[PDB]
DNA sequence: TACGGAAAAATAACACGGCGAATAC
DNA sequence: GTATTCGCCGTGAATAAAAAGGGTA
RNA sequence: GCCUUUUUAUU
């Protein structure tokens, strides 16, 4: 890479850099890991 | 007239001054402040009563149901001291409070607190730690200003800050633009007319109050002024004043201070005024019409012609205004007026609600100043309160009053105009001391309102249907807010204990960190500097020089806590120029108004002062008065300094900027495995380990009859008796909280009588009662061809072969087993259970203790490297390893109580069967279950010890701060030896002298070279086998040297016997006592050297080592008390080629015991690009931590044998970018 | 270490990195100071999709003028005025 | 990247996100944390040989 | 990414995201079910609350606190300050294949060497011993070369000395507020897990042997090894950046070395004798038949080809001769070649001669100032200083004269304010008059009959040795050693009216102490907290010019500034 | 097995420039 | 329109060791 | 396998 932009997260940017949607508050399970 | 354990080892004190009060206990601070928060006193000043009585009794709002109070109890705690400090169980004895049920009582067990052993620490989590006091602001009347630079802007600034013990902070402070402003906790200030308008005052009787009041008459004229003889004072008009023909004062001249005394002789009520004088004032008063009741003029406007033409239709003859000024009454209070956007009562109150209804903003300023839960203030909080304000009494109510607020209003104009001075926060009397009784009675009443609001709730839904006090208080936040203070805050410091001199530093310590004090980052600059109000309360030498620089700093010797919190020390007080023989502490405000003379002055048999003109301080600056004049004096020549920097020999040698970094090492030395004794120490070195209760000090007296280094038995005599005798048990080779050895020596036979005072079994680096921090090494000040560059130290092998310096130091490693104890991998350490055996000598690399994860994979613990040692003992409780302590403690037990019973017997069958029925008590309170974390069986933790070997690396220093570690290994043959064949085991830099002014540390070494060779010569009386009398004359003679010393022994006390065995611990060398300002003289060293074989100068002439040539300039050796410290070099080197990274960013890690990964850090970077280093910058921050696609392919290099750097993207770079990315800001790589 | 997760929110949020700066980003936009920007995000005050209204002034712009304009609260009523305004205009 | 490091990161981030303020590679604390070689020593020679590839 | 706030057997960041999603997660269940206006009010607003709080900290209507009283630290709070992201895990990276450990002196090695401990180095080139092991034949693996490094047997040491034969290894400061702070050495093998940080560059780390522990690091491939040994090294960091004169000056005990040599004795052991050369006087010094300093004339040969002349010159100067180089003149050597004296010495050596004979230059000063050091035995002794008998009687003066000045005010004839400033015009002039009282007793004090009348000649004190020189004290440093310390500072900034009238060697009073601490606490006070300021200072001093790079050779402008040098105040 | 966030906390309360916002003249 | 004060906000060195705490019923 | 606070300590 020779340069770097930065600019503002468009809401296809954002969708654009995420695989999947999460839903759930909590991180893991309580019981196993 | 000395003790049993002082005739053994009788040390010179070199003091001309006698000492006519003894040495108090040094942990009055923290015992006898925490012994009145055990017991149950009557009164409620000082203790946990007052934290009982403010919030009991509990009346709920509506209920109809009351809690009363009537008595609180301590019952004995589960555990001893001895079991808490390995297990890990809190050292906590359950309190039970008797609560009363009125409209049935039990003695209700709700948390439980710390408690203090005899040593003043507290036991947590298995870890010996206390909290310090707090040198943090008082709560009362502060008086500050903040002239020069600081937000001036041109103009002075005063602002008063009205602080509780706890609420709302209240503030006055000014501005440039000349109006008071109002400021509570920092936020946006309000005009000072709106807080005093929420006390129920009107606008007019704000005026009167503040200002002074004119009368005023009409007549033919305009108007008539009615002259104050107090107004006249700094008055500059254009016009003159004339008084019945009379001309006073010239129009348009400064008059002169003659006009003020002729003028009180003939006081006229009425002069005569032009009508253009008055219009400049404000009228500060409402009047109200005869005719139709409207108002002519408002509140607080500026008259003028129109104004002034109203008063003759209005009909009122007398107008009550105000005097303005700019020496005298200060009319900024009146300028104020106009600042504000309201003036009505009910509408100022919801601006302290903003700062929006009716009775939220009236409830919220009552609870703010006027109620007594949210706002409070002691007998300490209103001493300051009243002191501030020259009130008449002490005693007050916690709340501020309504005529408290107009008070301090008027004392706020005095030091404005100058009538009053400015109070400093770097003053004693301002810093109030928050103990260790006084924070536990705070933190307790911190839960006591926690279950206070819980059953204000629970008592609604009860039916009260005579309830039990169990369910009605919670046990979880009244014990969890003891455990948050005494465990993970800013007051319960770590406390270090691998040397008792930082035992008792530790207590006597004054921490300003906290939640009521200021941090140590973030302090100003004139808080970390030392006032002249220091003297006799806080020393300014031990201080920790860094990041907290003045806020921690030592409490002195005589220093005691009032109760009220102020620090006072005695002075012996002077009646009739004769000093007395009581005492009278005095704080730091009645230092200032009284002339207190100085300790270092040459008294007669009488208590005269032999100069006319001595030296002396008033409010701490050095000045000059007479013998007649001064109050009181100082009791003591250890006053300024605390018990860590009396410690060091000649300190009025030593420099202050040294002694700084001289005693911060001291309470950091290590536990030589040999104790030898200071040849050179002060007086108070014999108190510190009798004061010390890691040190076993006797409770009875009497002779002994077993004496093991396991337990001493002392035999008490008829007299110390009330019957048995008392037990002792050594604490052997346990670990500290530093990870450092702690053991517990005994210092006398068999059959040797002491008294209560004695000491039976010296501590941790200490022989005798003597404290030994280190070993007195034959120091040489000289380089030798290198090795004294800067102020390292070069030693001999000779220290290496007699383990002279040497340390333990004791390394836990806990196993947490979430896990089955077996070793089943997929050694000859184990005993066939999965746990190390005792004394096993382990290497790091090993497994210690088998861990294996029920599924099989191996994910246990092992040694890490450079710590291989042999075991002390493996401490297993909640199998095979379990039931070992299990049954050592059962045989300890019967070691303990059999030989207790044996003693009286020599009916009884009753005082047998009693000890059979404790010994089973005993045995219940250990094979029971430990409180252990909960998810885990049990917990077995390994007390692995190492020698810690003396080599180049260890930073080693003196009691003065000769910082340095060691050069390197030199042999003795190689090191510089004197005409008498012995050769110096420390070769030292001199080069520090022209540094500082450290010439103390050479006025040690000629003492010391006088003490040794005194000592030597009686080694050499011994080994010769002289007579004893002839031993007796050589030990009187040498005693006796000095102007006038303050011991005066006699030899003809002691016994044959006693001298005997008095030169064995004298054979070593002669113990030495200099205070730190009434020392020795530069005449009685080299008095003391004549003594000796040595000559008179303090340098010899000597060969040299490698070379064997003498020198032409004569180098000062002699016996230098040197100290080895914490900082090893076992334990400061951590090298790491790869291992383990970090989870959140792919980097390495921290700390020896995470395999030490060095950090670069920012400043590192700009010294790397300085020289162009391209290539290794780009490496030092990618290929070592970021490169994860690198680091292995440059490992795959390396051992290659290809040195090749590959570009790539850097993952630290990618933990930053997914940093911004996480947000709303778009960022990408092109 | 690379893959990034993603919320659906059913209101707009406005960013607190733009807002709470100096200058604000949100308030230049809005030709807005620091004090009124935060009441309409906060839902203490309404704009129109401009004029700051409070919560009792919003009870009257209905039966007033509610056919001709409509307002809104809450960082929907911004997105929808930074929808409403161009950058060429 | 070089105006972040120092101070007001939640400031100067939002300055170069609404205005563009893409960085030409040039600066030493830039180079830093993007990680690569240094434009004031040998990789100089190493920039001025990517200004000739440019 | 998970891995960014990854869960441990709870952190700080997840416990925030929870804050977040919960509040995600109750509006979707608010539009299904028809909520009213006021309860999606409020709930929209904690939502927004919980974004503002996830992406910052402290700039909301109130921060969150976490459950144990610290504030939580939000998407802001890992990115900016010390604990961000650009300055703890972007500026600060920590580094493998480096260590940590107290320095040392260590005499006996070169300026290009230091020493590495054995099992230290060991473990920092760990991938440098699988290499060496590959090459020859030994373990052609991975896996059974990690047993032999932990067996430690004797053929792991013979294959370490190969590799760190003359291996770059940068040792580093870890505070560098200076460029020397980071500087490269060619180590050798030695017990103790110490490092012998050399003493020529210890005053260009600024940073004496008091304990300091410091990091240590070692270049990689080859391309960084050259730059350690190119720009990085100690041979070619003679010079400061910051002046002309260099950083490698002889601080403590090598120029203290060097002062007792250079030094002229009457009466001393072979006076007056000739010497064929500069060799003869080691020949004249070690069988201890002369003194180190005695009045002779030895032969020397000056270059810039050749000159010879017989010039005074005493035996400790002579020593001098074999160890400068030879187009190094003499009439630099000839003074008493204090620190002073020889930061010109080693400054003309870099410039006429070059740096190729500097390093064998800086070496034998290093390796004759250290070893004759040992035979000159300078210390420090309450016999070798003196107060002398002016003193007494200047104290006595002083106090007779602050008594005169003293019933004058009670009289009425000064104020409050002339009479503070005269107070301290009378003592420090006392303490003007006890500074020269005390400096003769240290300069022309100690006579030696030299067969005939009583010369006038410098005192061998070795206090002043080491005030003449420059080296450790100054003429103020000693002022307040064997006289009295003069004037002391207040807190606020103020004088002492009455400074302490005694001195350190028979001991100050209890408040001749604590008035000493008022300025002595509030320099360390002072030092303790400016390097806060300086350290921040560092930061922007850099931060702002490390975008400015040369890159031209010539321009063609010919604008620039006037030069003028210091002449407002008195002397030059 | 649930919600994570609010009001009270009988909270903790710094200092030296700086940038923008809400007033007096 | 022009300052002007102030609320809030940027910063307050660097580096090694130990301790609890990691949501509350 | 860690991370963040707090305390102690070092330069
Ligand atoms: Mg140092």
């Amino acid at each position: 890479f020779d340069a770097i932009k930065i600019a503002l997260a468009s809401p296809d940017m954002i969708r654009s850099w995420s695989f999947g949607e999460v839903k759930k508050p909590e991180t893991i399970n309580y019981r196993t890991f | 007239v000395y003790s049993y354990t002082e005739k053994k080892r009788i040390r010179k004190d070199f003091g001309k001054r006698p000492q006519v009060l003894d040495v108090p206990y040094l942990l009055s601070i923290q015992l006898d402040s925490f012994q009145k928060f055990i017991e149950q006193d009557p009164e409620g000043q000082y203790g946990l009563e007052a934290a009982f009585r403010s919030v009991f009794p509990i009346q709920s709002y509506s209920g109809n149901s009351e809690l009363q109070y009537v008595s609180y109890r301590l019952g004995e705690p589960v555990f001893d001291v001895q079991e808490c400090q390995i297990r890990g169980v809190t050292y906590s004895a359950p309190l039970r409070v008797k609560l009363r049920l009125v409209i049935k009582e039990q003695e209700v067990y709700m948390g439980e607190i710390p408690l203090m052993t005899d040593n003043g620490t507290f036991v947590i989590n298995g870890t010996e730690r206390v909290i310090v006091s707090q040198l943090h602001r008082s709560p009362g009347v502060f008086f500050d200003s903040d002239k020069g630079k600081t937000h001036s802007s041109g103009k002075v600034l005063y602002n008063a800050r009205i602080i509780p013990y706890r609420g709302s902070w209240l503030d006055f402070e000014f501005d440039p633009k000349d109006n008071l402003f109002v400021r509570i906790d920092r936020r946006r200030k309000l005009p000072a007319t709106i807080i005093l308008r929420a006390l129920n005052y009107t606008t007019e009787q704000i005026l009167d109050l503040f200002f002074e009041k004119v009368i005023f008459e009409i007549r033919d004229n305009k108007l008539q002024m009615e002259l104050v003889p107090e107004r006249l004072r700094g008055e500059t008009a254009s016009f003159d004043i004339e008084a019945n023909g009379k001309v006073y004062v010239e129009k348009g001249r400064r008059i002169t201070a003659r006009h003020i005394r002729q003028l009180e002789k003939d006081d006229v009520k009425l002069i005569e005024v032009p009508v253009e004088y008055i219009a400049g004032k404000v009228v500060a008063k409402d009047y109200i019409d005869e005719s139709t009741g409207e108002l002519i003029c408002a509140a607080n406007m500026e008259l003028s012609l129109d104004l002034l033409a109203k008063l003759s239709q209005s009909g009122h003859k007398r107008i009550e205004t105000l005097f303005t000024n700019d020496l005298d009454h200060g009319p900024y209070i009146s300028e104020t007026l106009r600042v504000d956007p309201t003036n009505d009562r009910l509408s100022a109150l919801v601006e302290i609600y903003r700062m929006p209804t009716r009775e939220a903003a009236e409830s919220l300023f009552e609870n703010l100043f006027f109620s007594e839960d949210r706002y409070d203030l002691s007998a300490v909080g209103r001493m300051k309160f009243n002191r501030s304000l020259l009130r008449e009494e002490i005693e007050g109510s916690g709340i501020l009053s309504k005529d408290d607020i107009i008070d301090v209003m008027k004392k706020l104009i005095d030091i404005r105009n100058g009538k009053g001075e400015v109070d400093d926060i770097d003053h004693l009397g301002n810093r109030r001391i928050r103990s260790v009784g006084e924070m536990a009675e705070n933190q307790f009443r911190v839960g006591l309102v926690r279950v206070e609001r819980a059953v204000k709730e629970r008592l609604s839904l009860g039916d009260l249907d005579t309830l039990m006090p169990q369910d009605m208080i919670n046990a979880k936040p009244i014990s969890a807010a003891v455990k948050e203070f005494f465990g993970s805050s800013q007051l319960s410091q770590f406390m270090d204990q691998n040397n008792p001199l930082s035992e008792i530093t530790h207590k006597r310590r004054i921490s300003a960190l906290g939640p009521g004090g200021l941090t140590r980052e973030r302090a100003g600059f004139e808080v970390r500097d030392v006032h002249p109000t220091h003297y006799g309360r806080v020393c300014p030498i031990e201080t920790p020089e860094g990041p907290n620089i003045g806020l921690i700093n030592s409490l002195s010797v005589y220093a005691q806590t009032n109760e009220y919190g102020f620090l006072e020390t005695p002075y012996r007080k002077v009646t009739d120029g004769v000093v007395t023989d009581e005492i009278h502490y005095l704080s730091a405000i009645e230092e200032g108004n009284y002339v207190i003379a100085q300790a270092n002055s040459n008294l007669d048999e009488e208590g005269h002062f032999v100069e006319d003109l001595v030296t002396c301080r008033s409010k701490g600056e050095s000045s000059l008065f007479s013998r007649d004049q001064v109050d009181y004096m100082d009791v003591s020549t250890q006053q300024v300094v605390s018990v860590g920097a009396s410690l060091i020999p000649f300190l009025e040698h030593d420099d202050a900027n040294r002694a700084l970094m001289g005693a911060n090492m001291q309470r950091q030395a290590v536990p030589t495995l040999r104790a030898d004794k200071p040849l050179v120490g002060t007086g108070m070195e014999r108190a510190v380990a009798v004061d010390s209760g890691v040190t076993a000090v006797a409770k009875r007296g009497g002779v002994v009859q077993y004496v093991d280094a396991s337990r001493i038995v002392i035999k008490v005599n008829e007299d110390e008796m009330y019957a048995g005798i008392d037990i002792y048990n050594l604490t052997k080779y346990t670990r500290s909280n530093q990870n450092t050895c702690i053991n517990q020596m005994p210092c006398v036979s068999l059959g040797e009588p002491v008294e209560r005072g004695d000491v039976l079994a010296d501590g941790p680096s200490t022989d005798l009662g003597e404290l030994a921090l280190g070993q007195n090494m034959r120091v040489a000040f000289m380089p030798w061809n290198g090795y004294n560059f800067e102020d390292s130290i070069l030693v001999s092998e000779r220290v290496v072969q007699e383990d002279r310096f040497t340390t333990i130091h004791i390394q836990e490693l806990a196993c947490v087993s979430r896990e089955e104890i077996t070793a089943d991998i997929p050694l000859s350490k184990l005993d066939e259970s999965g746990i190390v055996y005792i004394g096993a000598e382990v290497t790091g690399g090993d497994i210690l203790v088998g861990k294996v994860t029920p599924k099989v994979k191996d994910s246990s613990l092992r040694v890490p490297n450079g710590v291989s040692g042999t075991v002390i003992d493996v401490q297993v409780f909640t199998d095979k390893r379990a039931l070992e302590i299990e049954e050592m403690q059962l045989k300890q037990a019967k070691k303990d109580l059999s030989e207790e019973l044996q003693i009286l017997e020599a009916q009884y069958d009753e005082l047998k069967h009693e000890f059979e029925k404790k010994l089973e008590a005993k045995r219940r309170k250990i094979t029971q279950g430990d409180d252990l974390a909960p998810g885990v069986l049990k917990i077995v933790k390994v007390y692995l010890a190492v020698k810690r070997r003396i080599q180049p690396g260890d930073k080693m220093a003196g009691r003065h701060g000769n910082k340095g570690v060691i050069s390197k290994i030199n042999p003795i043959e190689d090191m510089p030896y004197d005409e008498n064949g012995t050769p110096v085991d420390i070769v030292l830099n001199p080069l520090g002298v022209p540094s500082r002014m450290n010439i103390g540390q050479i006025l040690e070494t000629h003492l010391g070279m006088a003490a040794k060779g005194i000592g030597d010569k009686i080694n050499a009386m011994l080994k010769q086998q002289q007579e004893v009398a002839k031993l007796r004359e050589f030990i009187q003679r040498a005693y006796d040297l000095g102007a006038d010393v303050r011991q005066k022994v006699d030899l003809s006390t002691f016994s044959d016997e006693e001298v005997m065995r008095l030169a064995e611990n004298l054979r070593k060398g002669m113990p030495i006592a200099t205070p730190v300002f009434d020392g020795a003289k530069e005449a009685e060293i080299k008095e003391l050297l004549k003594l000796g074989d040595l000559p008179t100068s303090g340098q010899i002439r000597l060969y040299d080592g490698r070379t064997g040539e003498q020198f032409e300039r004569p180098v000062t050796v002699g016996y230098m008390y040197m100290l080895k410290l914490n900082h090893l070099v076992d334990d400061k080197m951590h090298a790491r080629s790869t291992g383990s990274y970090s989870l959140v960013t792919q980097q390495p890690l921290g700390g020896k015991a995470q395999f030490g990964g060095q950090r670069f850090g920012e400043m590192e970077v700009w010294a790397l690009e300085a020289y162009g280093a391209a290539y290794t910058l780009q490496e030092m921050l990618t290929v070592k931590s970021d490169d994860v696609n690198g680091r292995t392919k440059m490992y795959k290099n390396i051992v290659d044998g290809n040195h090749q750097m590959e570009p790539g993207m850097p993952e630290s770079f990618n933990v930053l970018l997914k940093e911004i990315r996480s947000l709303g800001i778009n960022i990408e790589l092109e | 270490r690379e893959r990034m997760g993603h919320i659906e929110l059913a209101s707009p949020t406005a960013h607190i990195w733009f807002l709470k700066s100096l200058p604000s980003r949100i308030g230049l936009l809005l030709d807005m100071p620091l004090r009124d920007i935060e009441r309409v995000l906060y839902f203490e005050s309404y704009v129109v999709i401009q004029q700051i209204l409070t919560e009792e002034q919003y009870l009257d712009a209905l039966e007033e003028f509610g056919d001709e304009f409509d307002a809104k609260m809450g960082a929907e009523a911004i997105q929808a005025l930074l929808k409403s305004m161009d950058l060429e205009q | 990247i070089s105006a972040a490091s120092f101070q007001e990161t939640t400031r100067v981030l939002t300055e170069a996100a609404v205005a563009g303020k893409r960085d030409e590679l040039r600066g030493l604390k830039e180079n830093v944390i993007v990680g690569r070689l240094i434009p004031a020593g040998t990789g100089y020679a190493y920039h001025q040989d990517r200004m000739r590839r440019r | 990414p998970p891995d960014l706030r990854p869960l441990v057997p709870t952190s700080d960041l997840n416990d925030l995201y929870r804050r977040v999603i919960n509040r995600n997660n109750r509006l979707k269940r608010l539009l299904d079910l028809a909520a009213p206006d006021i309860i999606v009010r409020n709930e929209k607003r904690m939502l927004q609350e919980a974004v503002d709080a996830l992406l910052d900290n402290g700039r909301r209507g109130r921060a969150i606190t976490g459950s144990n009283k610290r504030p939580l630290k939000s998407l802001a709070d890992m990115i900016k300050g010390k604990q961000g992201r650009f300055r703890q895990n972007l500026l600060g990276k920590r580094v493998d294949y480096s260590g940590r450990s107290v320095i040392t002196v260590g005499p006996y090695l070169r300026l290009h060497q230091c020493g590495l401990p054995k099992k230290m180095a060991l473990e920092l080139f760990k991938p440098f011993i699988y290499g060496k092991l590959e090459l020859r034949g030994l373990a052609t693996t991975i896996k059974a070369a990690k047993k032999m490094v932990e067996r430690e047997e004797a053929v792991v040491w013979d294959i370490l000395d190969e590799v760190i034969r003359e291996h770059p290894v940068l040792l580093n400061r870890a505070p560098t507020l200076h460029r020397l702070g980071i500087q490269a050495f060619e180590p050798v093998l030695i017990e103790g897990k110490a490092i012998q940080l050399h003493p020529l560059v210890c005053a260009a780390y600024n940073a004496d042997f008091d304990g300091d522990q410091m990091a240590v690091h070692v270049p990689l491939t080859l391309e960084a090894q050259l730059e350690a040994r190119a720009l990085m090294m100690s041979t070619n960091n003679i010079l400061s950046p910051a002046n002309g004169e260099p950083i490698i000056v002889p601080s403590q005990d090598v120029v203290l070395g060097l002062y007792y040599m250079t030094r002229d004795c009457v009466n001393a052991k072979g006076e007056g004798m000739v010497l064929t050369g500069p060799k003869e006087a080691e020949r004249l010094y070690r069988s201890g038949l002369a003194s180190l300093h005695a009045r002779v004339k030895v032969r020397i040969t000056e270059y810039e080809v050749a000159k010879t002349s017989l010039k005074d010159t005493t035996v400790g100067r002579a020593i001098l001769w074999m160890i400068v180089p030879k187009g190094l003149p003499y009439s630099i050597v000839n003074q008493a070649l204090g620190k002073k004296a020889i930061s010109k010495m080693l400054n003309t050596c870099y410039r006429i001669l070059g740096l190729k004979p500097t390093v064998i230059f800086a070496d034998q000063i290093m390796y004759t100032g250290f070893a004759y050091a040992a035979r000159s035995g300078a210390s420090v002794g309450i016999d070798d200083m003196v107060i002398p008998e002016k003193k007494h009687e200047i104290i006595s003066e002083a106090e007779a004269e602050v008594a005169e000045i003293q019933e004058q005010f009670q009289s009425g004839l000064v104020t409050a304010g002339e009479r503070y400033n005269k107070v301290i015009d009378i003592w420090a002039a006392a303490n003007d008059r006890v500074s020269k009282a005390m400096m003769d007793n240290l300069q022309t004090e100690t006579v030696i009959n030299r067969d005939g009348q009583e010369e006038k000649q410098v005192s061998f004190n070795s206090i002043y040795m080491m005030a003449d020189s420059g080296a450790r004290g100054s003429a103020a440093q000693i002022r307040q050693l064997a006289g009295m310390r003069g004037l002391m500072a207040k807190p606020d900034g103020s004088i002492i009216e009455t400074p302490i009238t005694a001195n350190f060697r028979e001991g100050l009073n209890v408040l001749q102490y604590f008035i000493s601490t008022h300025g002595a606490r509030k320099g360390l006070a002072d030092t303790a907290l400016k390097t806060a300021n300086s350290g921040y200072l560092t930061r922007r001093l850099v931060d702002v010019a490390q975008d400015l790079v040369v890159t031209e050779d010539d321009c063609g402008t010919h604008e620039g500034i006037m030069m003028t040098p210091v002449i407002e105040g008195g002397d030059v």
